[PDB]
RNA sequence: ACGUUGAAGACGACGACGUUGAUAGGCCGGGUGUGUAAGCGCAGCGAUGCGUUGAGCUAACCGGUACUAAUGAACCGUGAGG
RNA sequence: CUGGAGAACUGAGGGGGGCUGCUCCUAGUACGAGAGGACCGGAGUGGACGCAUCACUGGUGUUCGGGUUGUCAUGCCAAUGGC
RNA sequence: GUCAGGUAGAGAAUACCAAGGCGCUUGAGAGAACUCGGGUGAAGGAACUAGGCAAAAUGGUGCCGUGCACGCUGAUAUGUAGG
């Protein structure tokens, strides 16, 4: 995602709390490894979008061979064995409905305030590395 | 960390803003006449609508009555259709004595 | 400054208590005793004891 | 304007209008345990922090002995209600020369 | 590379954008700060205050607009891989 | 199993790290002839060190704005600017 | 050693001007890894040190307190004691 400044929000018994808001579009997967191939389970995944002039092809190609509409920049995460996803799969910001710890990159173990998925938007209860419009990679916190 | 004294810095603007408007073009250092746009074009603007405040104003800024004489009277209409931008730098080599990088800065105007 | 009406006037700090290389409870002073200093976002910006219990966890203090 | 969209509906338009040196009282809802009580709190507003969402201002209140300053968040929920006692006619945006007032009629 | 930007903390090959083009320097609108400007009018024919007017002004920032300027030729790196 | 580029991963090895104290439930419990009264695990509340670090709480901000003393220039008073 | 104007001021200090004398014999852009020197910056104002040193604070006089007055006075008086 991308972090767009700091706000806060008051609840309804009075206290406030500084929230760290982050917008997160439509997160889709152009590459899954395998241990066949690179002997680790990983999905490669982008965001965003470059103007066609700008994006080189050889990227171009690697994004059109997904069926992928080209992106800013890659990353890719590994899997724990116990989910699947499959080339071109569309990840939006549900999946953090259900974990209320997260970890920014790294500043770990941050409350989740609030997800929506019509505005693709995030919540995070205190301050991330980097100043507004930076790139931000959020995951469940490991240590449980 | 950055993401002449004020007084000087403050003085030599106001006269070579007032030498621009007064000859429409003027030879001097590149970085002199980028920063120079910061305080000239803002004149400009000004003298687009006239008025008292407005012409006293424009007076405590190059502190010339031939320069406001200047403005609001040709300056302004011609470049009352005009959105900004009505500086134009052109770089002319460097500067013998000092191998300095010297560019003309000038209105846009003076097409006859 | 003393809230209370003890009898002292002023007081100095000469110990913060509660912790090494530190409402708290600080040690004031020739008689040296403790004492106690007296979420929205909001600020609020403007007591002896006896060494064994408070008494001038401050239930008293908030009554007077 | 993320920023702007979410705060706008955070924002309450209920905020009176008020001005630096006035006097005001403000609500503030009190939790002891498990009751909420209405605090009554009176002095002059000495300084105003406009923000938006972030907005607030300073009362300070001369106590039995001593001045008291609080620094309030217009648009927190712990405020219920501001009311203007008198409309002070001073002239400056922040007033905290008092800590060391002429009446308006208009 | 050159030019418009450099909040990565001056050794700088680094984030993006360089005319299907808003990164920066301007022209507008909104918010904040400053808290009653210049000019005109009534009374006192002075020093203040009120109307004019919660107004005038506001840099590095927010929301828009390319009628200005980053344009069009080189240099460097090759042509089927023991 | 040495052609010429632009990205995303697997991480051996190495460096910075294994904070502290108190209360409550467990519990008028274990040990002991009584009183006094647990330890550990879990949860909660302070202080110190380090990374991130500004929507909100302070300070600073030689450019903009408000107010002003002595003197001077802009042929003048008023209205400004510079020191 | 002498001659050294006007305003402000107790003065021969200091600041601001006229006449006169000058820009001092390398410059144009970019910003600080804090080598040096000032103003300002929360305060339990001594948590530093052998010594609160050097700074800062401070200084005055439309004065009755062992705190008050201070830049301007429609008017008293369109200049009051008086040389």
């Amino acid at each position: 995602g991308k972090k767009v400044g700091m706000t806060r929000i008051f609840t309804e018994d009075g206290v406030s709390i500084p929230v760290t808001v982050i917008e997160v579009e439509a997160n889709r997967v152009t590459q899954v490894k395998d241990l066949a191939n690179d002997g680790y389970r990983a999905i490669q995944v982008t965001t965003g979008a470059k103007k066609a002039n700008r994006v080189t092809k050889p990227e171009a190609g690697h994004f059109a061979k997904a069926g992928v509409e080209a992106g800013r920049g890659l990353w890719e995460f590994r899997l724990a064995e116990g989910e699947e996803f499959t080339v071109g799969q569309s990840i939006s910001v549900e999946l953090f409905a259900d974990v209320k710890k997260v970890d920014v990159t790294t500043v770990q173990s941050l409350d989740v305030v609030r997800v929506d998925a019509e505005r693709n938007l995030l919540l995070v209860k205190g301050a991330v590395p980097g100043a507004t419009g930076s790139d931000l990679i959020v995951k469940p916190a490991v240590k449980a | 960390m950055r993401h002449r004294n004020s007084s000087h810095r403050q003085a030599m603007f106001r006269n070579m803003a007032g030498s621009l408007v007064r000859h429409e073009i003027i030879k001097t250092t590149l970085p002199k006449a980028k920063e120079l746009r910061r305080v000239v074009e803002p004149l400009i603007t000004l003298a687009k609508t006239d008025s008292v405040a407005n012409r006293r104003l424009a007076f405590a800024r190059t502190r010339d009555n031939e320069i406001v004489a200047k403005l609001f009277n040709e300056l302004g209409p011609r470049f009352a259709s005009r959105a900004g931008g009505y500086t134009r730098i052109l770089k002319c080599g460097f500067r013998a004595g000092d191998n300095a990088p010297m560019a003309y800065i000038e209105l846009v105007d003076r097409s006859e | 400054n003393v809230a209370d009406n003890s009898g002292a006037r002023r007081v100095m700090c000469i110990k913060v208590l509660g912790g090494s290389h530190r409402g708290d409870i600080i040690k004031i002073t020739g008689d040296v005793l403790k004492a106690v200093v007296v979420p929205d976002g909001s600020v609020i910006r403007f007591v002896l004891l006896n060494n064994n219990s408070e008494q001038p966890k401050f239930m008293k203090i908030i009554s007077l | 304007n993320i920023i702007k969209q979410l705060e706008q509906e955070q924002m309450k338009q209920d905020v009176p209008s008020f001005r630096p040196g006035d006097t005001v009282e403000v609500k503030v809802w009190v939790v002891e345990g498990s009751k909420k009580r209405l605090q009554a709190f009176e002095g002059v507003v000495i300084a105003i922090r406009n923000r938006g969402l972030h907005s607030a201002f300073t009362v300070r209140k001369i106590s039995n002995g001593e001045g008291v300053e609080r620094v309030f968040q217009t648009h927190s929920p712990v405020v219920d209600s501001i009311s203007v006692k008198r409309r002070g006619a001073v002239r400056k945006a922040k007033l905290y020369y008092l800590r060391e007032i002429k009446e308006r009629l208009n």
